[PDB]
């Protein structure tokens, strides 16, 4: 979907995983550094997206992903690759 | 042992593996209807 | 016949075999995916349709059919192939 719609869904998921406010999450924010999200926690975000939106991200790809903008672009890449 | 291992690790692991067949004979879905991204 | 008439007939049968509300029955819905209808239940719909309108849907087409619109097209095709 649209980049704005992608952020809204993902930001809600992070709140469930960690507790970070959806408005707090911005594309500038980084999961590992800004969000303090480890590899295990980032899996939960991918897992919830897998059940909700159907986007599954394995361990190798999740390690590469760093920031929210990267993840949003990564998902929007799949949407672009429709 | 049950609370920390069996209830916390063993039982949840089996449910994911069996998927919908875990709730057999009740027909269930692995995931709901694929939902669109909210505005 | 008309597209609505084909859906209306199919919608009634769905409410019998599966008990799914007619409002849920839309042309874009998928039996396996959206309607959560297994292969056997879809066959029963064809059996009732054959004994009511004469439209005979073989098992080969039933596996091929994915959505309600696909089924309507084949029924319209059989309407064309009359």
């Amino acid at each position: 979907a649209t980049q704005e719609e992608i952020i809204a869904g993902l930001a809600e998921i992070i709140e469930e995983v960690t507790g970070i406010e959806p408005s707090e999450v911005t594309p500038e924010k980084s999961f590992v550094d800004d969000l303090d999200i480890d590899s295990l926690s980032m899996v939960e975000i991918a897992v919830q997206t897998e059940d909700k939106y159907g986007v599954k991200i394995p361990d190798e790809d999740l390690a590469g992903l760093r920031t929210v903008g990267d993840v949003v672009a990564y998902i929007q890449k799949l949407e672009e690759e429709n | 042992f049950d609370t920390l291992v069996v209830r916390s690790l063993m039982t949840p692991s089996i449910a994911t593996l069996l998927g919908r067949w875990f709730w057999w004979p009740q027909r269930v879905r692995e995931r709901p209807v694929p939902s669109k991204w909210p505005t």
